[PDB]
């Protein structure tokens, strides 16, 4: 059990696997709301069916962590509760729908 | 940005002395005045560079 | 061999245009144009409505990390109906890459402010107002950074004389410094330097 | 790559314990302090003697500009105002006319002492090697107005700081 | 006269005294402050002459002008000016402070601070070296020490 | 022959065409004039006979170069020649309220207009402007005002078309009229000769003056005219006293005086060797009311409104004011009542 | 420097170190002066023959931006770039 | 360096202030800096350098411490060659 | 268009008319606390003078960033950061009248 994280405002997770786990789970019911041909949800899906299937694999928290590549597995939980929060407003916002508005005619052209 | 001429056409500075100045406020709550100029002290600030 | 040009690396703008592609199909509504730079920096145009919903896709791990706003900027094109092109700068520590998120604005059309998802945007869109004309929609608190107290006009806005209208002086009947029209000693000397002939065929423009 | 500053933990042997009860009741670093502030007491100040004793200087060093002649006594200035349009603030300003000789002579030259920034510019831009920066730093004036140099003052000074112009000017020209 | 002895040795005495302890507000704006600072440096101790740089206005005699002075920053230079009591010197050190230097067409830069507070030693330079700052404040000193007063309250 | 065409919009850096040499500008209305003349564009070349820092004041006042400052003697001619040797415009405002060992009343307002004017005449500026009180006559008990009618006769022989602007007091931040009444709480009670009912005064503000002497001399027709500045209201000396205490917000005690006990305080206040805080001059000046000559143009002819002196009193005397009254607003004192 | 050996010993045992051996005031040590004359050597396109500026034109081998996506007319999920690796603990001096 | 009839010493350029000028004043009680060394007077007392060659090379003098290196024409008997730079003058013997 | 704060010229003008109250109300503190020489009306009329200004606006937006200018610069009225030369700039007392009749301007200058 590491003393500290190395990173100040991060605390040591006694259950990290656990942990791991229920927010994988919680955002896989997320996608699961947002509609099957959306980009998001198949990226977003795959991605954490990857890191799921990798936290469920190993039992070591430093094997876990070398495997994962996301940093000390304090970090991984935090960037799993980043997407949670991201997959919540992305149903709200609906990014998989066509474009807003086109530029207009020259908005993007340079040199003037 | 480069428009092509001998002069630049738009030049912006990232001045790593804005961002600490902005955060100087979060970092002085709970704290005193003198803990205030440490912290002023901390986060080596020329103004040069923050007011461009 | 070539020891003048600079080496280019195609590694990695392969895997900017990959992730730039991989941006655009997430989020389709806002995104308008991606394109990669010859020096491997990655730009993704979006509409002026998707800043709030692109940057946070962007700072959360989507495979993207981008938790670090390096400046935030305008660039006043008076060409463009939408003069203003709000520019964002963000870094990603976890995959050691920054990419570019651009938009535009009028002078009368506000745009949403980012400080709830980076925080770092408070300062930077107060400058953004202050010098440049927008107005950052939300903001936290929109004042004057870097001008005076009283600055009437929006400098960097391609209107705004170098020298400005009012200078300031001391006068000895009002015990006061007062300001007063601007009336130089030495006019700035314009100089036209552009050459009549072109340098870069590459960028030529259509005749059109 | 990366190396942790603090991150030390204290040893907990009654010895180390003593060690650093005896710091804190007996005041042993400051003491330490003290020692290094007494040391530097008897170390040789490095005051130099001002002004009669004169800080190091290089001979690229950029001070009061200066108008320099060729050998003949002619003026090098040949109105090219490309050191004119180098100049970063906008200091210089030239105005030429053909002289009665026939020469491109500068009939103005000003160099604005509060307005310049002292880049050094104008000296590499300068092809003929006319307007030099000179050695000259004390050049303090009590009036704003004195401090706008004039083409005869340019060249006044030129004539009074040629001789370690010239030989500063030997000194880096290779370089240059 | 004896009269007018009496008064240029008084004179004399005032402007010694004046001249030998000049007390410097602590006011840097700018990069030549950094000069300034490293004059107060060991290499060229300020201190030998008497010049300390004292906080208070009100306890400081001279003001170096020592950087840009932006139209946000005049007022309050205007204030410390006024605030400072009499005999008071300014010295303005640096192109920015002098006439504006390289942002003298700025529109939030004072073309000088001449035109501000009343200026009695131009330092040039961008930055001035620290041997010109204290070649400056010598002269000052110089000045002070021409200093007439007394000797004019006896011909008035 | 020294004769420019102005050039600009009128600022800082706009060349006005004026040339002027003011003499006396290192005092309370010298400041203002070289003000106005410095924010036009006009070259101001001062004369100062003081040490050079009491002229610093002045240098910010005009661009690079306006302000010329050459010390001259009033004593000595030949420096009044060179002061107003190039000047297209002579304002002399050289006057001590009290008299010195080494310039009296008569030197001071005779002998020195005297020397400027004919020294002008053989330079050839074409414009004298000469400042004298509105109270200066012959026959006035106070030797101050009777050199000063002295003066205005030489100096018209001398220059014969030369404006002679005869003012009021006049009030300003530095106006030794308006602090010199304030000053008073210090001893006490305020003395007042008659308490003050005998006398009228007629105040001026000294921007107002600033003003009138740049228009008159922008104005062709004020060559060979004698114009009398005056402020807008005529005060009884109780009144505006009682007023300037009130703004001040210091205890008014007004106390009746004898002439004579009143000459002999200025006669004791005289013995100082420095600046006399006040002299017999001063307390006859003080109680001589104010003339009114309504022949003479004044500042309306010259396109000057007279700002009131309840506009700008609190400006003089908010100083003298106390921790307590410093911040109270100018209204909350009622003007003062008028004799007019 | 000049110090009698009293005070060398003094401000040695003050200090803690040897003062002597490592002076800040600088003596003999410093390089001369006046120094040789240099030779710069030249680059590398100081060349009489294959050096066309065409071939080592840098600027004119600059291009437009390439454009990925345009608005205006399974896939493996990607990242900006690798992910960045854990540093390691320097060996010189892993703590300070 | 003449001396105007003002009493003022005429600049190089010919620069002296009229009688009517009032900007005279400006050196009341100070001076005028003019530099006595006049380039025109220096240059024309050098002599002239007679070369057998049609066409000669003036750099200045020291190399690359003088001026751009420029070729002369000689061929004209009537007048000298004439550095655009240095000024010195040049002409074919005989 | 979209609205900065107003959808119709109604609801600016009460935005406006909101401003303006603030700013009567201020105008004595002002007077009181930067220790100016000008009386109230004086300061109220200046108020009146500087919406009279832009009373000639007839857009929606430009009337509400107006508004929102105005409450930044009350804001700073309000606190210390207007010093009282940033306060009186608003009364031109150091700069002269300007002549705006033909024969004037002509007399004057060759400004049109
Ligand atoms: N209410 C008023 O102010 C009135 C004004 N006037 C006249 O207008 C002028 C107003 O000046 P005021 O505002 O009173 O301020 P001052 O009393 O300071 O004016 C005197 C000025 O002249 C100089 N001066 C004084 N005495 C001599 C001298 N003997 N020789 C040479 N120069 C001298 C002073 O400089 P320094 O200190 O160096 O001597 C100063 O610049 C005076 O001439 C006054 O008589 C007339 C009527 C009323
Ligand atoms: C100390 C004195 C300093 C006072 C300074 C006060 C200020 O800054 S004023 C800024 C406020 N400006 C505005 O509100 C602009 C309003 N613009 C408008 O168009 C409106 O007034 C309308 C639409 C014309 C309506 O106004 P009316 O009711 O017609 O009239
Ligand atoms: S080198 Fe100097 S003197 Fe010669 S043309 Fe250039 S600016 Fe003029
Ligand atoms: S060194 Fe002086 S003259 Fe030369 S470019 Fe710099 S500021 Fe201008
Ligand atoms: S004069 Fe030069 S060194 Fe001094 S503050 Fe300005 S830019 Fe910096």
């Amino acid at each position: 059990l590491k003393k500290t994280t190395g990173l100040v405002g991060l605390a040591v997770c006694e259950t990290p696997h656990e942990r791991l786990k229920i927010l994988y789970t919680k955002i896989l019911d997320v996608l699961g709301q947002i509609p099957k041909n959306a980009a998001y949800r198949k990226y977003t899906e795959q991605i954490t069916n990857e890191k799921l299937g990798m936290v469920k694999a190993e039992p070591d928290v430093k094997k876990l962590e070398e495997q994962l590549q996301g940093g000390q597995i304090e970090e991984v939980i935090l960037q799993a509760e980043n997407e949670l929060s991201l997959a919540r407003k992305m149903l709200r916002w609906k990014p998989w729908e066509p474009l807003v508005e086109e530029p207009p005619a020259n908005q993007w052209k340079w040199p003037i | 940005v480069s428009d092509g001429s001998s002069r630049p056409y738009r030049c912006k500075i990232k001045a790593p002395g804005f961002a600490h100045l902005a955060g100087l406020d979060k970092m002085s709550k709970g704290h005193m005045l003198a803990d205030v100029v440490a912290i002023i002290g901390t986060q080596d600030i020329v103004f040069g560079e923050v007011d461009r | 061999t070539r020891p003048t040009i600079r080496p280019r690396n195609d590694v990695v703008h392969k895997q900017l245009s990959a992730f730039g592609q991989y941006v655009a199909e997430i989020l389709p509504k806002y995104v308008q144009q991606v394109q990669v730079s010859c020096f491997n920096e990655l730009e993704i145009f979006i509409h002026p409505d998707g800043v709030i919903p692109v940057l946070t896709f962007l700072r959360d791990h989507t495979n993207a990390q981008f938790k670090s706003l390096a400046d935030l900027t305008a660039v006043d094109v008076p060409t463009r109906q939408n003069r203003f092109e709000i520019v964002y700068n963000l870094l990603s520590l976890r995959f050691n890459s920054r990419i570019r998120v651009k938009t535009y604005t009028d002078e009368l059309t506000p745009i949403e402010s980012s400080v709830t998802v980076y925080k770092a945007a408070n300062w930077y869109e107060r400058e953004i107002w202050d010098m440049f004309g927008v107005f950052f929609a939300n903001h936290p608190d929109l004042r004057r950074i870097l001008t005076d107290y009283g600055f009437e006009g929006h400098p960097f806005r391609k209107d705004f004389p170098l020298s400005g209208y009012v200078e300031l002086r001391y006068d000895d009947e009002v015990k006061r410094v007062v300001a007063e029209p601007v009336e130089l000693a030495q006019e700035f000397r314009k100089f036209d330097l552009n050459s009549p002939w072109e340098a870069f065929p590459a960028y030529r423009q259509p005749p059109e | 790559t990366y190396k942790f500053v603090n991150m030390r933990e204290p040893s907990m042997d009654m010895k180390s314990v003593t060690d650093r009860a005896a710091q804190t009741l007996l005041w042993t670093e400051l003491v330490r302090g003290l020692g290094m502030t007494l040391s530097y007491l008897f170390r040789e100040p490095a005051t130099i003697n001002y002004p009669f004793e004169k800080g190091p200087l290089s001979p690229r060093f950029r001070g009061e500009h200066a108008l320099r002649r060729y050998p003949s006594g002619e003026e090098r200035c040949i109105a090219c105002k490309l050191c004119e349009a180098v100049c970063p603030a906008q200091a210089i300003t030239i105005e030429a006319e053909p002289r009665a000789d026939g020469s491109r002579r500068t009939t103005r030259y000003d160099i604005d002492m509060t307005k310049c920034i002292y880049c050094g510019f104008c000296q590499e831009a300068c092809p003929v090697d006319a307007i030099v920066e000179g050695p000259n730093f004390e050049f303090s004036t009590e009036t704003h107005e004195e401090l706008l140099y004039n083409k005869e003052k340019l060249l006044n000074n030129g004539d009074k700081w040629e001789a370690e112009i010239a030989a500063n000017i030997q000194a880096d020209y290779l370089y240059r | 006269s004896r009269g007018e002895y009496v008064v240029a040795k008084l004179d004399d005495l005032v402007n010694w005294a004046r001249r030998s302890s000049l007390w410097p507000m602590t006011f840097g704006l700018a990069c030549c402050a950094v000069e300034m600072m490293h004059m107060a440096a060991p290499r060229y101790d300020m201190d030998r002459f008497g010049v300390v740089f004292r906080a208070s206005p009100r306890q400081s005699d001279v003001m170096i002008v020592a950087g840009t002075l932006t139209n946000k920053m005049a007022p309050a230079l205007r204030k410390v000016y006024d605030q400072m009591p009499e005999p008071r010197y300014v010295v303005s050190m640096g192109s920015c402070a002098n006439g504006g230097g390289y942002y003298h067409y700025s529109y939030s830069v004072v073309r000088g601070c001449d035109r501000i507070v009343p200026v009695d030693i131009y330092v040039p330079g961008c930055p001035p070296t620290a041997e010109a700052l204290l070649y400056g404040i010598l002269q000052l000193q110089r000045k002070i020490k021409r200093e007439k007063r007394l000797r004019i309250w006896y011909r008035r | 022959h020294h004769a420019l065409i102005p050039h600009g919009k009128g600022g800082r850096s706009s060349v006005s065409g004026i040339v002027a040499t003011v003499f006396g500008a290192t005092g309370f209305l010298g400041r203002y004039v070289v003000n106005h003349l410095g924010r036009m564009g006009s070259q101001v070349i001062v004369p100062y006979r003081c040490e050079p820092y009491d002229t610093m004041h002045l240098r910010p006042m005009g661009d690079l170069g306006q302000i010329i400052f050459m010390e001259w003697n009033g004593k000595d001619k030949d420096s009044i020649r060179k002061v107003v040797e190039h000047s297209n415009v002579v304002i002399n405002l050289v006057g001590r309220e009290w008299e010195t060992k080494n310039f009296d009343f008569e030197d001071v307002f005779v002998k020195i207009p005297h020397a400027i004017a004919q020294v002008s005449k053989e330079a050839g500026v074409e414009k004298l402007i000469h400042i004298s009180h509105l109270n200066a006559d012959i026959k006035s008990p106070s030797r101050y005002l009777r050199s000063k009618a002295v003066g205005e006769k030489e100096v018209r022989a001398a220059f014969p078309e030369a404006t002679i602007i005869k003012p009021s007091d006049i009030f300003g931040r530095e106006d030794r009229f308006l602090n010199y009444f304030a000053s008073m709480r210090w001893f006490g009670g305020v003395p007042l000769i008659s308490l003050g009912k005998e006398t009228v005064k007629q105040p001026v503000y000294i921007v107002d003056v600033s003003k009138g002497i740049i228009n008159a001399i922008k104005d062709p027709d004020a060559k060979g005219k004698t114009f009398a500045f005056v402020g807008p209201n005529r005060y009884l000396l109780f009144d505006l006293v009682q007023y300037i205490f009130a703004v001040a917000y210091r205890p008014f005690l007004p106390y009746p005086l004898p002439h004579f006990a009143y000459r002999w305080v200025g006669r004791l206040f005289e013995v100082s060797p420095f600046e006399p805080w006040t002299t017999r001059d001063k307390v006859e000046r003080v109680h001589m009311s104010d003339m009114t000559l309504p022949h003479l143009p004044g500042l309306e002819d010259l396109g000057i409104q007279a700002t009131p002196l309840e506009l700008k009193a609190i400006e003089v005397l908010r100083r003298h004011r106390t921790y307590r009254w410093l911040t109270s607003e100018m209204e909350d004192v009622k003007p003062a009542k008028t004799v007019n | 420097a000049s110090a009698t050996r009293v005070i060398q010993l003094l401000r040695n045992w003050a200090s803690g170190r040897d003062l002597q051996a490592k002076l800040q005031l600088r003596y003999q040590e410093i390089s001369k002066r006046t120094q040789p004359p240099p030779k710069l050597p030249v680059g590398p396109s100081h060349k009489l023959s294959n050096n066309y500026y065409c071939t080592r034109d840098g600027r004119r081998e600059a291009m437009p931006p390439s454009i990925v996506m345009s608005s205006q007319k399974e896939k493996k999920a990607v990242t900006p770039a690798p992910p960045i690796k854990r540093w390691e603990l320097s060996k010189d001096q892993p703590y300070l | 360096v003449r001396t105007s009839p003002t009493g003022e010493k005429v600049t190089h350029t010919g620069q002296a202030y009229d009688d009517g000028d009032y900007r005279r004043v400006r050196f009341s009680d100070r001076q005028k800096e003019v530099n006595e060394n006049f380039a025109i007077d220096l240059i024309a007392e050098q002599p002239v350098s007679e070369v057998g060659s049609r066409v000669i090379s003036c750099d200045g003098g020291g190399g690359a411490l003088g001026h751009p290196r420029v070729y002369i024409n000689l061929d004209k008997e009537t007048k000298t060659g004439t550095c655009g730079y240095c000024g010195l003058q040049f002409r074919q013997p005989h | 268009v979209k609205p900065i704060f107003s959808r119709d010229m109604n609801e600016a003008k009460r935005r406006v008319r909101e401003l303006y109250r603030a700013w009567y109300r201020e105008v004595p503190n002002t007077v009181h606390l930067f220790q100016l020489d000008i009386s109230v009306k004086q300061g109220r009329d200046k108020v009146r003078e500087m919406f009279m200004k832009n009373a000639h606006v007839t857009d929606p937006r430009v009337v509400d960033l107006l508004v929102i200018k105005g409450k930044m610069e009350l804001e700073e009225t309000i606190n210390v950061w207007k010093q009282r030369t940033h306060i009186m700039r608003f009364f031109h007392e150091t700069e002269a009248p300007r002549p705006t009749d033909f024969l004037s301007k002509f007399y004057v200058g060759h400004d049109p």
